[PDB]
RNA sequence: GUUAUCCGGAAUGAUUGGGCGUAAAGCGUCUGUAGGUGGCUUUUUAAGUCCGCCGUCAAAUCCCAGGGCUCAACCCUGGACAGGCGGUGGAAACUACCAAGCUGGAGUACGGUAGGGGCAGAGGGAAUUUCCGGUGGAGCGGUGAAAUGCGUAGAGAUCGGAAAGAACACCAACGGCGAAAGCACUCUGCUGGGCCGACACUGACACUGAGAGACGAAAGCUAGGGGAGCGAAUGGGAUUAGAUACCCCAGUAGUCCUAGCCGUAAACGAUGGAUACUAGGCGCUGUGCGUAUCGACCCGUGCAGUGUUGUAGCUAACGCGUUAAGUAUCCC
């Protein structure tokens, strides 16, 4: 299941970001946010590598 | 399952018999099957057996020995790769080498199949030299 | 240095055979003008009074050149012909002076190996 | 203590001897600084039978012959099939001296560095060419050739080992 | 003969052909773009690859074979392998491509699980110093030995009362976690990461990473707090020929915190990362299965991580050795 990985990582970045911006100095979870961004980004380049229209739907969903 | 499936088998051969263990377990892809098919019939090894463990067909390969010595195999096997991934080598039917005069063989990928120097020198075809053993 | 991309950028290159004579810079031996004909000492293990002529060259450099042989005629403002070759004992002397050539006479009374010192045959 | 060692020296027509270097190696003591002689002797008949040996003693000649008695218990035979040359090329390092040996045409006298050439001109091979890659040493050099010509196989024993009956050989 | 220039030797710029623990050399560690390399099966095109044929790469040179100068040098006649590029006809194993599946690589979902992972908030008690009281009266403190200091204005010692900042004894282990730096008084909150199982899911989504970005002990600096101890500089005493020093007594910046900058360390495992394979013994940590009881044990084990001796192999040696400095592949 791929779109649950992208969507799940998106909610991960939402909850972790609204953690981090009202907190502002945790330099440990910064790596977690950046590993999630990079991991999701290699997924988006993967599904963009496979398809057009379907990845256009992944952009249009979020 | 690393980068190479041929340094897979080959490095399992060198690491197999440099510790004198006369038994190899490797994956059985098409080109591994072809190499052990053109390698059991050339007297280097003894037997190759396919089987399965979790329905994954593998090759166990029995190496040669001799009798109770300081080391039970006298002639060290000396396997070597040539056409590395990222540096492909290619030869005509001129460059194709007689390894040590012929005591080694150079298994290589013709358009026919994969041959040895005997079976690609008579053909006159040439191709990508996988590796030569001696 | 992999075959891929650390080396089809470049390995590096060695510089040259570095010139063992920075003057003479065309080719082998070059006309000189004597400026000083002083005498200096070698490093610590040796002990001598080696007699060098600091010489201006026609190239554009000025350089202290050694004077071989025993006798020497070389006064102030004479003309010599320097050649390459490092005298080890003297710091700074890089060059020799040819003997028997222009305005630098051959050595006095030498009968072993004369072509290095510019002395014609006796007998 | 019978005397003069005439019968006991074994006149050495069977093994001809040469040094290849005699370096004076020295140790210091409380009294001072005293030296012994390390000689390296390569023994061998021209039949194909050589071996190195080191020795050291305060005399020169006892170090040479002492290295010889160490050497003439250390012999391999040279696999040299053809008209006094080599079956195939070989390379084998020992320590930090690497030696590439290469067979030659019969119109080629042995060309190698002094230690390698010494153990081959005593080995009775006539047609080889061996470059030395690595050390300036003489002992590990020569002993590296000895290891580089132990591991060398003819065509008859490779034909015997592989099981292939016979072809692919001009002679 | 000397000199100069060039190549060799020189594997001393390394594709053939080197290295990076300690010899010169692994970025401090990590994320990731470009780019490089990449699992298995089946099918398609042939760009690479290979084979045939054809065109051309002037002549001279070099190579072979003849011939001519009395030979040679040199001249001449004929021939051609390489190898380059192009046209064209074939092959499909490998790289690439087209399409379709696959799961062990990688993830996710789920259930557990361990932790000084991080940050924030609360709370804690020894100890030290200072102050305030009661006592008592001559030294206390310090040293190799002394002295400066403090002390009759009552020191130190002892008991009580406050206040202050900073650090957190035993537990502490050749232990756990983090990418490294680092992280230990306890509790709470938010939150990272790891490990293990079932097929529960997708189907190669992988590795590395130029430039880039982040973090990055300590000392340092800007701004504001705070300041007990310790303590560069400084000052005094001592030792000393001399002492700007080691010793001692005071002692400022600093040490701590807020917000930044700085971006270096023996940032060390003196060892970049990743995958696959190659004896064992003795351990520790986390989980999983079976035995044993039915419950804690306890034995073997499946893995992951951490350590100590050690076979093979490598190494100049010392040593390293499944967490390689082994065998190979990739990337910087």
């Amino acid at each position: 299941s791929v779109e649950f990985q992208v969507f799940c990582f998106t909610n991960k970045i939402r909850r972790l970001t609204l953690h981090l911006e009202l907190h502002k100095k945790d330099y440990s979870s910064q790596r977690g946010l950046r590993k999630t961004l990079g991991k999701r980004q290699r997924l988006l380049a993967y599904l963009l590598k496979i398809n057009g229209v379907r990845y256009k739907e992944l952009i249009s969903k979020l | 399952m690393g980068k190479d499936t041929i340094a897979d088998i080959i490095t399992c051969i060198r690491n197999a018999d440099m510790n004198r263990k006369g038994t190899v377990r490797i994956v059985s892809t098409n080109i591994t099957e072809n190499i052990v098919k053109i390698l059991l019939r050339e007297g280097f090894i003894e037997n190759a057996r396919k089987h399965q463990e979790r329905n994954k067909y593998f090759l166990v390969l029995t190496l040669r020995h001799r009798r109770n010595k300081k080391g039970p195999y006298l002639n060290t096997f000396h396997l070597k790769r040539v056409s590395r991934p990222g540096l492909r080598i290619y030869s005509n039917y001129q460059r194709i080498p007689r390894i040590l005069g012929g005591m080694g063989i150079a298994i290589l990928s013709t358009s026919r199949g994969i041959m040895t120097d005997r079976e690609a020198r008579l053909e006159g075809i040439g191709g990508e030299i996988l590796c030569y053993i001696w | 240095m992999p075959t891929i991309k650390q080396l089809i950028r470049n390995t590096r290159q060695p510089i040259r055979n570095v010139t063992k004579s920075p003057a003479l810079r065309g080719c082998p031996q070059r006309r000189g003008t004597c400026t000083r004909v002083y005498t200096i000492t070698p490093k610590k293990p040796n002990s001598a009074l080696r007699k060098v002529a600091r010489v201006r060259l026609t190239s554009g450099f000025e350089i202290t050149a050694y004077i071989p042989g025993i006798g020497h005629n070389l006064q102030e403002h004479s003309v010599v012909l320097v050649r390459g070759g490092r005298v080890k004992d003297l710091p700074g002397v890089r060059y020799h002076i040819v003997r028997g050539t222009l305005d630098a006479v051959g050595v006095k009374d030498r009968q072993q190996g004369r072509s290095k010192y510019g002395v014609k045959k006796p007998k | 203590g019978f005397g003069s060692k005439s019968k006991k020296e074994k006149i050495r027509d069977g093994f001809e001897e040469n040094v290849v270097q005699v370096r004076r190696v020295t140790k210091v003591v409380k009294g001072g600084k005293h030296m012994r002689f390390r000689a390296i002797v390569v023994v061998g008949d021209k039949k194909g039978q050589v071996g190195v040996g080191v020795g050291k003693a305060k005399e020169v000649v006892s170090a040479v012959q002492k290295a010889a008695v160490d050497a003439r218990r250390n012999i391999i035979t040279v696999p040299m099939t053809k008209y006094l040359t080599f079956p195939h090329r070989n390379e084998a390092d020992y320590g930090a001296a690497r030696v590439m040996l290469r067979p030659a045409a019969p119109g080629t006298g042995v060309i190698a560095g002094g230690a390698v050439r010494t153990v081959l001109e005593m080995a009775g091979v006539e047609n080889a060419l061996g470059k030395q890659l690595g050390s300036n040493n003489a002992l590990n050099n020569a002993r590296a050739t000895i290891v580089a010509v132990q591991t060398m196989r003819q065509f008859s024993d490779v034909a015997r080992d592989r099981g292939i009956p016979m072809e692919e050989l001009w002679k």
